[PDB]
């Protein structure tokens, strides 16, 4: 058995090795052409570096308004990360929180906040006790609270958290938001993904189902600092795109045997869409209420 | 009442660089969704507004050409039609004003 | 002290104030959309609402006839007031005009305003649209509305 | 109407420019082109009968190398000595506030005289002689900012270049010499090295009344 | 007169060794003989010091002053010549490091008063100077905390000596 520290630096080392392998796969500078076809500043050609430049680099070329308001990238019609390297000549369009149909941005924010709360759990529960992380289910935004599934210890099968513990999780998440970490992305072969996540059966199952879903067995890995997680799509650029955060509730799922699954539910709202105190309190109550997928 | 003494540059720099005299930073500036130019969030966009104003000016030129002289305001409603549009059955007894351009997308 | 003084001190006096507002109201009836300094537009907005009320009162009324005769200095817009604008707003109660702030005059940096009669034939102004129903906060509150409707 | 006129020491153009042949770099009428070449040769030898076309290419390589070392050292007087006024500004203006680091590594194949043309007498009393020579060599390039940051090329690794350099000499000048006039790049030339920086080409900045038509 | 800002823009640096920080680009721009007062121009420049280029252009776009329009035109020219001439990668990646105003060359006119008395009008002109530096705007200096205040006080109390003895 490895210590949780040593597991963390093993995962970080293999992540950096894969990223450096992709960078060495693309050593020479090569110019692609990306056409901005948005409504604002229309028909603008950027000459990007292949597998180096990003939609955020497009935004730096345009203005700081694009940098500070562009959350998701529509590259050839599909959602793309702000910090993901661009691989081909394409057409780009920047997606903000306050568009006509921001639903993809909503899903990205939801998955990012769920990943942050998973990191909070994993580095919150004690060393004596065992923590396993199962999934981040695709919970629709209209439900009220994003969810993460955790297997806790058999010594804690009877333990329920208090309001002080839930506030501790919330303050850890706010510490992360203050730390302001970019959501690093990586398109990784399924074998190397299993090589990152050997010591987690549930993560192995998640990686296997994603490799079954796509043809080339390429999964999405994301990193905030030292924590690495598999995803169901693109994520927002930075943890500082979160302003109001709360880990509302912890619940036990119905089948206690063979293992106890605990759903951690939280709610959050970005800086661009922050709400008043009373509206936020009502959202806190609804997020504390149970969410079924 | 004349100054008894000359005021020094230290006095004058305190007076003239007091924060009450400095220009306040504005926080109500937003990017206009339609055109991408900067706008104040309680004020109309200058670019979109002068777009609407220039098209309104052309339409008013055509209106004045149709009236042809002062004191000739009609007693019926007015509708503007662009190139390639026929008057609707609801737009039956209404003064039609023709414009020699395609109907802009923001105009319905 | 000016507690409860609802009228601005415009022009060279009260009569000059009335003549300024009358010229602006005549321009608004003729062109159906004008722009001017913001305070003048506010005062003329109130007078424009009451003028449309008199137009709805109608041409056979001698009082409304005399009021339109005073307040329209072109004497051709009085048929326009009684036979176009009042038939247009025969359905509404009192929401006849729209007043929106336009940036600044470029000469003396005056706060500017555009005022229009609703309906119109002109191109529409870039009105401020509220945030769409599909954003994060609106979706969360829509879920809240559904949950409260289910609960009660 | 003053009788002093500008005494030009060069021309604006290439005299019957050598069209590059397709596949000259890919592979590792002739009599008419050759006869015109020797016609210009006998004109050049009539104006100065100590010229050898066999001896030219080494002087051409020396002129090329020393001119590019003039770019290295910003030695504008010697660069004027070896380079015509038609070639000075499009060789110096884009360097003026940059540092260029150029070197000559080797030559792959010996340089070859590929065309010789000459002017008429009518050009204000002056007769020009132009010779185009094929160069195929190996060189390095590293161009820096005003601030000493690299913008183009790489330091030590050399790369292959092919160029068709046109030289001109004012033969009627008693103190004339052979200087670099222009160089033909082919229309079929391979694309150059990509730049190290990122470029945004703006779209049409539209007036308000204008609408954007794709 | 003096015109040293335009030459500051043309100072050239030796090439960098591959192990040094990148040395961000500096661009010096100025406008001379602006029919405006250098004091009001000081107010506008002091507003735009330390800002990012887009934040500066927003504040200038919605200020109400003649000098604000003039400074905005100067900043647009500086950004254009930055990414046209001095190898700046991203045109949004510039901040205003220096921004100040100076006296221009003025003219004297007579101002008539009552009786037979007169005053000297000054038709005032000014200059505007801006230095743009590549990179994000530097963070503002955070306020001094009670921890810093107490630490400095205890530093002084430990710095005390015995005056006028051995
Ligand atoms: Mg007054
Ligand atoms: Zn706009």
């Amino acid at each position: 058995q490895l210590s949780p520290t040593e597991l963390t630096e093993m995962r970080n080392d293999l992540f950096n090795k894969e990223k450096a392998r992709q960078l060495s796969l693309t050593p020479r500078t090569e110019k692609i052409e990306v056409k901005h076809v948005g409504k604002t500043d229309p028909g603008t050609v950027f000459v990007m570096n292949k597998n180096i430049s990003t939609p955020y680099s497009c935004a730096m070329h345009l203005s700081e308004w694009y940098c500070r308001k562009s959350i998701l990238a529509l590259v050839d019609g599909q959602p793309w990360d702000m910090y993901k390297p661009l691989t081909k000549s394409c057409e780009i369009k920047f997606l903000t929180f306050k568009d006509c149909d921001p639903g993809e941005v909503n899903k990205a924010y939801w998955r990012s906040c769920a990943m942050m709360m998973g990191c909070v759990i994993e580095r919150a529960f004690k060393d004596e006790y065992m923590v396993n992380l199962v999934r981040a289910p695709e919970v629709p935004v209209i439900s009220g609270a994003f969810c993460y599934d955790v297997v806790l210890d058999s010594k804690l099968d009877e333990w329920m958290p208090t309001k002080e513990n839930l506030r501790s999780f919330t303050k850890d998440a706010h510490a992360l938001i203050y730390k302001d970490l970019p959501f690093e992305t990586l398109e990784v072969e399924a074998k190397v993904a299993l090589e990152i996540f050997q010591h987690s059966k549930y993560k192995v199952d998640f990686i296997e189902e994603k490799a079954s879903q796509n043809p080339e067995r390429i999964v999405k890995l994301h990193r905030i600092g030292d924590f690495i997680d598999v995803s169901e799509g693109p994520l927002i650029p930075r943890t500082s795109i979160c302003f109001q955060y709360e880990v509302s509730a912890v619940h036990n799922l119905q089948p206690t045997q063979p293992s106890l699954i605990r759903r951690f539910q939280g709610v959050s709202l970005p800086v661009h869409l922050r709400a008043h105190f009373t509206i936020w309190d009502k959202l806190l109550e609804r997020s504390r209420k149970m969410v079924t997928e | 009442a004349a100054p008894k003494n000359r005021r020094t540059i230290e006095v004058n720099r305190c007076r003239r660089r007091n924060p009450q005299k400095l220009i306040k930073v504005k926080n109500n500036i937003d990017v206009c969704p339609e055109c991408g130019h900067l706008k104040q969030k309680h004020v109309l966009c200058a670019y979109c507004y002068e777009k609407v104003c220039k098209e309104t000016a052309e339409i008013r030129r055509q209106i004045g050409k149709q009236e042809g002289g002062p004191f000739k305001a009609p007693t019926i409603e007015t509708v503007v039609l662009y190139t390639g549009e026929t008057p609707s059955e609801q737009d039956q007894g209404k003064r039609i004003i023709e414009r020699d351009r395609k109907r802009p997308s923001w105009f319905t | 002290i000016s507690h409860g003084r609802v009228f601005r001190r415009m022009g060279l006096g009260p009569e000059s104030r009335i003549h300024l507002l009358r010229n602006l109201l005549t321009g608004l009836v003729r062109h159906e959309r004008i722009e001017a300094p913001w305070a003048r537009v506010d005062e003329m907005r109130g007078y424009a609402e009451k003028l449309i009320d008199y137009g709805k009162l109608g041409d056979t009324n001698e009082r409304a006839m005399r009021m339109a005769d005073f307040w329209l200095t072109e004497k051709d817009l009085i048929p326009k007031l009684f036979q176009v604008l009042a038939p247009r707003y025969k359905d509404q109660t009192g929401g006849y005009t729209r007043m929106l702030q336009i940036p600044n005059r470029s000469l003396d940096r005056a706060k500017m305003a555009v005022i229009e009669y609703k309906g119109n034939c002109l191109p529409p102004l870039p009105l401020p649209r509220r945030d769409s129903h599909l954003t994060l906060l609106n979706q969360l509150l829509q879920g809240l509305r559904q949950d409260l409707r289910q609960s009660q | 109407k003053s009788d002093r006129s500008i005494h030009l020491a060069c021309t604006a153009g290439i005299f019957d420019a050598y069209v590059p042949p397709e596949g000259d770099a890919r592979i590792s009428e002739r009599m008419k082109k050759t006869m015109a070449s020797q016609v210009s040769i006998r004109r050049i030898k009539d104006y100065d009968a100590n010229f050898k076309i066999k001896d030219f290419p080494e002087k051409a390589k020396d002129i090329f190398i020393e001119a590019h070392l003039c770019l290295n050292n910003s030695d504008h007087d010697r660069l004027h000595t070896l380079v015509t006024e038609h070639c000075f500004p499009d060789m110096t203006w884009d360097i003026k506030y940059k540092t260029v680091r150029w070197s000559f590594v080797e030559s792959l194949e010996p340089s070859h005289v590929v065309q010789v043309r000459c002017s008429s007498m009518m050009n204000q009393g002056n007769v020009y002689g132009q010779i185009t020579v094929r160069m195929h060599t190996r060189q390095t390039l590293a161009i820096y900012d005003r601030f000493g940051r690299l913008m183009y090329g790489q330091e030590d690794v050399p790369k292959d270049v092919l160029e068709y350099v046109v030289f001109e000499k004012q033969l009627t000048n008693p103190y004339g010499s052979w200087r670099m006039h222009t160089k033909i790049v082919p229309p079929w030339a391979p694309p150059k090295q990509p730049i190290l920086k990122t470029v945004m080409i703006p779209g049409p900045q539209l007036k308000p009344e204008e609408e954007y038509e794709e | 007169i003096s015109r040293k800002w335009e030459k500051k823009n043309k100072i050239v640096y030796p090439p960098q060794l591959p192990g040094e920080p990148r040395r961000p680009a500096e661009i010096y721009h100025c406008r001379r003989q602006i029919k405006y007062s250098k004091d009001k121009m000081w107010y506008l420049a002091k507003l735009i010091r330390g800002m990012s280029i887009d934040q500066a252009l927003a504040q200038l776009e919605f200020n109400d002053k003649k000098g604000a329009k003039i400074i905005k035109e100067v900043l647009l020219e500086a950004q254009d010549m930055a990414v046209r001439d001095h190898n700046v990668e991203f045109r949004s990646n510039l901040y205003i490091a220096e921004s100040t105003s100076g006296r221009g060359q003025c003219l004297k006119r007579i101002r008539y008063h009552g009786r037979g008395r007169f005053g000297i009008m000054e038709k005032v002109y000014c200059h505007y100077f801006v230095k743009l530096v590549e990179g994000p705007p530097p963070p503002p200096e955070p306020p001094k905390t009670a921890v810093a205040h107490a630490k400095e006080y205890i530093q002084q109390l430990r710095s005390r000596t015995i005056v006028h003895t051995l």
